[PDB]
Parts: structure tokens; C-alpha cells; sequence
RNA sequence: AACUAAUCCUAGCCCUAGCCCUACAAAUAUAAUUAUACUAUUAUAUAAAUCAAAACAUUUAUAAAAGUAUUGGAGA
């Protein structure tokens, strides 16, 4: 909130966080995992991996067809600006 | 790691009058039905274990272990006896000097009964005359006679770890027959304290 | 629910509670973005219940049954956070190329050291912010003497380190 | 801090290494990870010690002190449960053996053959005897906790096997925060005013 | 969420939403004597009483009527072997009264021979 | 008070390579046609290789040789020590 | 043991590198 | 043969040699370490003296030629 004149507290609804609680009904993931389940080797996701998985197939097909141009870079997923999104990648304007 | 298990798998029951008593050996022949299958299990790991010849090997360990007590050869006695047996033998002998000797055995030692991841216990019957004399820290004699032979019949149980490649026969426990006479009493006289009561309470 | 804050009534009085292994990072990566958010709360709920039980145990001066459960949940939660962070980090780099979510730059303090300065968001610009301008990002002339001392101190640290190793080496020769 | 047979951080370890202790540190010759060749379950022959010449299987390895523990070998007898009422019970307790006091055993021929580290076709490192070159396979050791993964049965709050193995991630041009919004349909039209980062 | 940066708000800015919560709370048996509906909670010092109200109402669907909170000072008198003062972590105690007439009660968690002494019994001699 | 424990036994080899080869090439000048002077074989601080002087001379020569490479703290300390040394020798 | 090879002075002309800062100036003069 | 005490070797250092150097979150110069506006924001003249000249005053160091000459209360 914000303290206005006269030493009076004025709570701001926007600045008050709202807890987004997921629905756990039908969700099969639980706090613990089976010892029967093999441990997973860590393979952290990277920009190259994300680009290869999603963006590369689109460009590869388009490039062979020849329908590739700078103006359509956004079509493959480029964002000219982070404004307009509730969650902005940079500068980070959203909380966890 | 445990190379021995406390207690006996099945307690053999000695018959009264066995000291007077071929004969008993045939009783084993009759009772190998109960014991031979056990004997086979020892034989499987060894194949040279025979009830007739075991007492000679067993007797040496028993006599040898007793000799270590006079010299306090704890390391030697450790090998001869199992972990369970050792503490009983020497715990009460602390700060004491004992002269122990073995007189000729009254009767030959014979295997009596055997039982058996796998621990095999063999009961051996031994009657032997021995001399015992224990002295105080100051050297004062407290128990036994220096050169008096005492005829005692007891059943001695040896044990071995069949599974272990280095397992060997070590003295584990002794079975005392009820008909055996009581041990000699201590030279000194003891006093039994009376009941303890609070100041309010009165004698009862 | 209130019951969720506490362990199963059947489990009460048991020496331990049977629980499996914690979530590994790769399995969480296999799970969807929506699933990851759902799983985080599930782990958090278990963590709070275990924390709730542990605090009561402290009050009762009693041990916590199966303390490894809390460690497993925390490990799973830690794995979840990095997996989600990895996806967010990768996309930010792709769309913007910035290696850090928060704007920053290298700046010189009054002591002459070069340190990464994390930028702060303000409603006013820096030139109209006197307090931000009041903050000192410039090194005084006298810091030159300190800079020489820092280089000398670094050399001194190496010299002292060799002496420390030498004393250890003495016993190595004596022992062997 | 002097490493001992007691696990580090245990009550016994605290007695061995009290905070005020400043005893002369024990010097142990460093051994590289590649150099080290002894692992739990490895059949080795005791070069020297109480049971020198008796081959045993390793059960504990304190690499900090270069100590190898063989179950049922170099085993001394000690009193457990010593109390005022009872003297205690004699038990057989193993003693640490230094790395140089044991050597690996060739399976076909049981001898203390010196070994050299070399890779295999699969790529797993295997110790190879310097003489009579042969592959000493890594031994199988039971899980310390005693939990057999297959035998384990899911308890409360434990996912079923199939649930963990299910993969639901679909690569897409959306962050997790955005993905959650789509599923739950969160929409926000308000926009933060310009903020000067500095 | 604790130990994190919260977005600065400006006129017309979006409502603040926390999709992932780092706040962890513990239900504690009241140290003092409190009404049954009243419940004591140990919560991070950075959490506000309003946050607890939303936290219980949303995450755990618990109706809350009134909340009273106190900050407990951590004693720093304790010193280590080096005579360095050790400070107990400060914790916040929240007294939450349930709504809709609900009442709470803390669960009952964690419900030789004497005649012959000195001669070992082993001897048969 | 005196030790109650014996020191570790020590045996020293007088025929080790260092002792065995000690002194070799000491006659390099006379036996090497005087191409290399024996002073050239001296190993030690640069400012006193093949040179000797009193404590004051050694310090002064050290200052000149490595003054450009000396630390400010060391240089300041050396100047203060030199001043005390100069007064003592030249006035007492 | 066998004694090490005798130390020998390098014979022949030696040309200092002009660009190197460390090389003394007098070693780069025409008199040199 | 008893008390109080004593016993010990590594904790580490020193000098040359060698070598220049380029080693979490969150909060902070506002009142440092206070998540957003206030209030503009900023070091340093010969180094001197002490000291030596038995005080004190000009003055007083900081490869060979060679401690030769000059200079200097011709004195340190």
C-alpha cells in the first residue's frame, strides 16, 4: 500500500499480491517419486535446444520453400519488444 | 561380524548315571537319526568331521584354553574359544593369579550330540581330574587347592562357522548336567545384609 | 484444509513414514509447464505439513519421524525451480540476448574496484534523481595508493600460501 | 580434523575431533581418483595385518585416510553394551586397513596381482592386471539403505511408476508463466508505466 | 514469496499476482492459552497479515475471521566457544480466528554365584 | 625441562649426488682457458653475485639494483633503515 | 654418478630484439 | 610412586630465489548496506620537522675514473 497525507495508510489493491493456486484434482504428480522410477540424468534446456526443437523445423521448411524474409522473423517466434506481455523476459517485471 | 551365536540350537539331555558308563556309543548309533543329518551338514563343508575323532581335537582346545588362563594368554585363548566364551572365562579372574593343571582324564572324551547363516555346535562329554588354586592380589590363597585333584564331569560345546572359509572349531559353551556335584565353596566367609527400611518403617 | 497441515492419523505414532525418492530434474523437464506449476504447490503443501509436524516435535522435545521426507521434498522443489528457470532463461536469451533477467552494468566504486551494478527501476530518470546522482560511482585520487597495496597484497597472499604449504610439506617428509 | 573409523559428524566423531583439539594432523599420502582402485565389494588380499594373506570383500572405504574395511578380517574382539549392571558382550569389530595393505585379486588365479586402469569397449573403466592381463569386473554391492528399487512399494504421497514416466512437456514459444495463463485463462490489459532502470 | 524482488507499481499498472509462492508456514500449538478457534502460526517475517488471510483462503480454503500477529525478538545473549554472540532467528507468530463458526483443536500428534564370588561361572572345576 | 622422548633416528648419506658433485667445475677459469670466471658460477641475490660489502653497502646495492622493482612499503622501510644505519656508522 | 656437462658460454653474434621493452637501450645503440 | 606441576611437534613464520599484475537471493554511499523521487555531486602545493653539526643559524647521504676535485658555520 501507500501512505497518503495525514499519516493515513491507503492499501493499493494492485500492489497486494494475489495467490494463483493451481487445481490439484486429477494431478498425478505427488511430493515423492518411486524408488522403482529410474533417476533422471540432468539435461538443462538451453536457447539452442529450444530454438532447435521449435524454431528450426519452421525455418527449415520455409527456407527450402524460399518463403523466408526479415519481416517474417516474428512469425517463427521473434518478439520485437517485450511490451504487451504480462510477463516480460527482459527487464523482468513479473514475480515468481 | 559375528562368528558365534549365543546359546545352543537344541539342548542335549544328559542321563543320570552316565558317569558310570561301546554302550553309550551305540546310543549315538541309535540316535544318529536325530544327529546324522546335522553331522552331514558339518561334513559337507569339511567332509573329515567324525564323531569318533573329534573329541581328541576338541580336548586339546579345552586343555589348551585352560593353560592360557595361568599365563593370561588372552590372544591365544581368543582363538581357542568363541567370542561368547572368552569374557566369562577371564572377567572374574581380573587381578588374580591361578595355578591350573590337568590330571589324567578319567574317561575318554566322546561326541554326544551336534546341531546346526550356518553355525554348527558339537557337544563333547569330558570327565577329567584337575587342580585349581587362585590367590588374591596380595598373593593370599582364596579358592581351590594347590595340588588336590578334583574329578569333574561336564559336557563341552564347541562351535564353528561352516559358511566362512576360515571358520574353525572354537569352544563356545559348556553344558552342566544336573547330577554333577556342586563346585567347591570359597574359603572365605560371606555376610548377607539384612533388609533395608526407611526411618518410618519398622522391621518385618 | 486443516488436515493437510498434519500427517495421516494412521501414520501418527509410527517410527517412520514410507516415502519414495525425490523428483529428479530430468523428469520435471519432461513434465509440462502447467504441470510444473501444479507440482510446485503439491511439494509445498507436503513441505509445510512436514515443517508443521517438525515444529510441534520441537515443542514436544521429540524426534521427527522420517526426516528424510522433508529433504526429498526440498530437493524436488529445488529441481522444479531450476527447470522452470531454465525455460525462462532460454527464451529471454533468444528474444533479447540478455544473460541476466535484471539490467546491470560494470561500475567503479569509490574504492577503485570494478563491480557489477544491478540497475534499479525508478519512476524518474537518473538525471532528475538527485539521490541516485548523490550515490558515488567514481574513485578518488588517493585510491592509487590502495591499488598498489591490492597488487602487493595479492602477491603477499601467494607468498604466505607457499609458507603454509611448506609447513605441511615438512610433515610429509617426516612422515614419509 | 582427524578422520576416524567413526562416520564424520557422528557423536563418536565429535569426541574424536572436539572443537578445541589442535593435535598434530595425520599425514596421508594423497591418492588420485584414477589412482584409487579399491571399491566396496572388491575381493582383495591383505598384504599385511592381523589377517595378512586372507582374501576378503571390501565393505567400507574411508578414502580420506586411505582405509579399506574388510568384513570378517582384521577383526578384533571388543565389549559392546558395557554398563554398570553388566560387564558387556564381546563382539568382533573390524579394524581399518590402509590401501597399500591390500591388493586386488585376479578372479581366475587368486593372487595379489598389481593392476593398471584401462577402459573397455563399453567405456567403463576396469582394472587390468599388470601381469597376466585380465579384466576385473566391478563387483556388485547391495544398496546401503537396503531398499531394492523393484521391491519398493509406493506409500502415501508417492507417485505411481507410470505417472513419473509420463512426459507432458511440449516445446512451444511460451514461458511457464504464460503457459499457466492459457490453461487458467488469465488475461490482463493494464500496463506498467515507464520505469527508468538505473 | 520471500527474498525476491516485487514489481514496482505505477498508476494503471497490472495487479500483482504471485504464481509461485515461497512463503512457508507452520501450525504451532499455542504457547499461551487461546480460544479454540484461534490458531497460532509461525510465518516468515516478510509476510503481512493480509498475505496470511489470502494464503489460507486460497491455498488451503480456510475461512478466517480475525488475525493478530506479533514479532518475537530472537535472543542474542547466547555465545559460542569463541565468545561470539549467537542470534536466534526472529519469527512472527500469527493468531488467526476462524470464520463461519469453525473451531480448531490441536491434533494429538506423537500420542557368577553369589555364594562363590570372583570365580567365573564358566569354571566347572 | 628436558625431553622424555627419543628423537627419530636419522642417517645421512655423504655420497649423495649433491655432496658427491659438490665443487665440480670450481676450476672452470683455470681449466676452461679463463673463458668463464669462477665468479660467474655464483648463485644468489643479483646485487651481491661476485660482490661483497658490509651490511650498509649490501642494502644500498640492493636498493640500486631492484629499486625500480621494489614495493613502496619495502622501499619506505629500506629508506628508514638506511637512515639509521648511515648515522650510526658515519657518526659513531 | 656422472657429472653434468660443463657450462659453456654461447659464442657468435647475438642480436637483441629492438621492439622488446626489456632490452636495455645501450644494447640497441650504434656503438653496440 | 604425589601433590601442585612437568613432558612433546607442528600451529606457523623469516630471507633470498623465482615470478609482476590483468582473482546465492536480497541490500547498499540516502542515516552505506533502508526494494521507487527528498539533498545534487568532489582529493591535493617543495613534505617538513625531528635528527647531525655533541647547543644553534647556512648547511645535514637517503663498473672504473673516485672518495680524486671542488663545495661547505672549509664543519657535521
Amino acid at each position: 500500500g501507500i501512505y497518503t497525507s495525514d499519516r493515513k495508510f491507503v492499501q493499493i489493491k494492485e500492489m497486494v499480491p494475489e495467490f494463483v493456486v493451481p487445481d490439484l484434482t486429477g494431478f498425478k504428480l505427488k511430493p515423492y517419486v518411486n524408488y522403482r522410477a529410474p533417476a533422471g540424468i540432468d539435461t538443462p534446456l538451453t536457447a539452442k535446444a529450444l530454438f532447435q526443437e521449435t524454431v528450426a523445423p519452421a525455418i527449415e521448411k520455409d527456407f527450402k520453400e524460399g518463403t523466408f524474409d526479415a519481416n517474417n522473423l516474428e512469425k517463427y517466434g521473434f518478439e520485437p519488444t517485450q511490451e504487451g506481455k504480462l510477463f516480460q523476459l527482459y527487464p523482468k517485471n513479473f514475480p515468481r | 561380524h559375528l562368528a558365534c551365536t549365543a546359546g545352543i540350537f537344541d539342548p542335549y539331555v544328559p542321563p543320570e548315571g552316565d558317569a558310570r558308563m561301546l554302550t553309550q556309543r551305540t546310543e549315538r548309533l541309535r540316535k544318529n537319526a536325530a544327529s546324522q543329518l546335522a553331522i552331514r551338514k558339518i561334513r559337507e563343508f569339511d567332509a573329515n568331521f567324525k564323531t569318533k575323532d573329534f573329541p581328541e581335537k576338541a580336548k586339546d582346545i579345552f586343555i589348551e584354553a585352560h593353560l592360557c588362563l595361568n599365563n593370561s594368554d588372552h590372544d591365544r585363548l581368543h582363538t581357542l574359544v568363541t567370542e561368547h566364551c572368552f569374557p566369562d572365562m577371564v572377567w572374574d579372574l581380573k587381578y588374580k593369579t591361578v595355578r591350573w593343571g590337568f590330571v589324567e582324564s578319567l574317561e575318554p572324551a566322546q561326541v554326544v550330540h551336534v546341531r546346526c547363516n550356518m553355525y554348527g555346535q558339537v557337544t563333547v562329554r569330558l570327565h577329567t581330574r584337575q587342580t585349581l588354586a587362585i590367590y588374591d592380589r596380595f598373593g593370599r590363597l582364596m579358592y581351590g587347592q594347590e595340588d588336590v585333584p578334583k574329578d569333574v564331569l561336564e559336557y563341552v560345546v564347541f562351535e564353528r562357522h561352516l559358511m566362512n572359509p576360515y571358520g574353525s572349531w572354537r569352544m563356545h559353551a559348556k553344558i552342566v548336567p544336573a547330577w554333577a556335584p556342586p563346585k567347591q565353596p570359597i574359603l572365605k566367609t560371606l555376610m548377607i545384609p539384612g533388609p533395608q527400611l526407611k526411618p518410618w518403617e519398622e522391621y518385618e | 484444509g486443516l488436515e493437510e497441515f498434519f500427517d495421516d492419523p494412521k501414520n501418527w505414532g509410527e517410527e517412520k513414514v514410507k516415502s519414495g525418492a525425490s523428483w529428479t530434474c530430468q523428469q520435471l523437464r519432461n513434465k509440462s509447464n502447467e504441470d510444473l506449476h501444479k507440482l510446485w504447490y503439491v511439494l509445498l503443501k507436503e513441505r509445510n505439513m512436514l515443517l508443521t509436524l517438525e515444529q510441534e516435535a520441537k515443542r514436544q522435545r521429540l524426534p521427527m519421524p522420517s526426516p528424510e521426507r522433508l529433504e526429498k521434498v526440498v530437493d524436488s522443489m529445488d529441481n522444479v525451480d531450476k527447470v522452470v528457470q531454465e525455460r525462462e532463461d532460454a527464451l529471454r536469451l533468444l528474444q533479447t540476448g540478455q544473460e541476466k533477467p535484471r539490467p546491470g552494468a560494470w561500475r567503479r566504486d569509490i574504492f577503485g574496484r570494478i563491480v557489477w551494478h544491478k540497475f534499479k527501476q525508478w519512476p524518474i530518470p537518473w538525471y532528475l534523481n538527485k539521490r541516485y546522482n548523490r550515490r558515488r560511482f567514481f574513485a578518488m585520487p588517493y585510491v592509487d595508493r590502495f591499488i598498489r597495496l591490492r597488487i602487493e597484497k595479492h602477491a603477499r597472499i601467494e607468498a604466505r600460501k607457499r609458507s603454509l604449504q611448506k609447513k605441511k610439506e615438512k610433515i610429509l617428509h617426516a612422515k614419509f | 580434523y582427524r578422520y576416524g573409523m567413526s562416520r564424520p559428524g557422528s557423536i563418536a566423531d565429535k569426541r574424536k575431533n572436539p572443537p578445541w583439539s589442535r593435535r598434530r594432523p595425520v599425514v596421508v599420502e594423497p591418492i588420485s581418483d584414477e589412482d584409487w582402485h579399491l571399491f566396496c565389494g572388491d575381493m582383495v588380499e591383505i598384504l599385511e595385518g592381523k589377517d595378512a594373506g586372507k582374501q576378503g570383500k571390501v565393505v567400507q572405504v574411508v578414502r580420506q585416510r586411505n582405509w579399506v574395511v574388510l568384513e570378517g578380517l582384521n577383526t578384533h574382539y571388543r565389549y559392546i553394551g558395557r554398563t554398570k549392571d553388566h560387564r558387556g558382550t564381546m563382539i568382533a569389530s573390524e579394524a581399518p586397513l590402509l590401501h597399500h595393505q591390500v591388493k586386488l585379486v585376479d578372479p581366475v588365479d587368486r593372487k595379489p596381482t598389481e593392476i593398471q586402469w584401462r577402459f573397455t569397449e563399453a567405456g567403463e573403466r576396469v582394472r587390468v592386471s599388470t601381469r597376466s592381463g585380465r579384466i576385473i569386473p566391478k563387483p556388485e554391492f547391495p544398496r546401503a539403505d537396503g531398499i531394492v528399487p523393484e521391491t519398493w512399494t509406493d506409500g502415501p504421497k508417492d507417485t505411481s511408476v507410470e505417472d513419473a514416466l509420463e512426459r507432458t512437456y511440449v516445446p512451444r514459444l511460451k514461458t511457464l508463466e504464460e503457459d499457466v495463463m492459457e490453461a487458467m485463462g488469465i488475461q490482463e490489459t493494464r500496463r506498467f508505466k515507464k520505469v527508468y532502470w538505473y | 514469496a520471500r527474498n525476491v524482488l516485487y514489481p514496482l507499481y505505477q498508476l494503471g499498472g497490472p495487479q500483482l499476482r504471485v504464481f509461485r509462492t515461497n512463503f512457508f508456514i507452520q501450525l504451532v500449538r499455542p504457547g499461551t492459552a487461546q480460544p479454540e478457534d484461534t490458531v497460532q502460526f509461525r510465518i516468515p517475517m516478510e509476510m503481512t497479515r493480509v498475505d496470511l488471510r489470502n494464503y489460507l483462503e486460497q491455498i488451503y480454503n480456510v475461512p478466517v475471521a480475525a488475525v493478530r500477529t506479533r514479532v518475537q525478538h530472537g535472543s542474542n545473549r547466547r555465545r559460542d566457544h569463541k565468545n561470539v554472540r549467537i542470534k536466534k532467528p526472529d519469527y512472527k507468530v500469527a493468531y488467526v480466528q476462524l470464520a463461519h463458526g469453525q473451531t480448531f483443536t490441536f491434533p494429538d500428534l506423537f500420542p557368577s554365584d553369589l555364594r562363590c564370588p570372583g570365580i567365573p561361572s564358566w569354571f566347572g572345576l | 625441562f628436558v625431553r622424555l622422548t627419543l628423537p627419530p633416528p636419522k642417517v645421512v648419506d655423504r655420497w649423495n649426488e649433491k655432496r658427491a658433485l659438490f665443487g665440480v667445475y670450481d676450476n672452470i677459469g683455470i681449466l676452461g682457458n679463463f673463458e668463464k670466471h669462477p665468479k660467474e658460477l655464483i648463485k644468489g641475490p643479483v646485487w651481491l653475485r661476485g660482490w661483497r660489502g658490509n651490511e650498509l653497502q649490501r642494502c644500498v646495492r640492493k636498493k640500486k639494483f631492484v629499486g625500480n622493482r621494489m614495493f613502496i612499503e619495502d622501499l619506505h622501510n629500506l629508506n628508514k633503515r638506511i637512515s639509521y644505519l648511515y648515522k650510526h656508522f658515519n657518526r659513531h | 654418478y656422472r657429472a653434468p656437462p660443463p657450462p659453456r658460454r654461447r659464442p657468435g653474434p647475438h642480436s637483441p630484439d629492438p621492439e622488446n621493452l626489456l632490452t636495455p637501450r645501450w644494447q640497441l645503440t650504434p656503438r653496440y
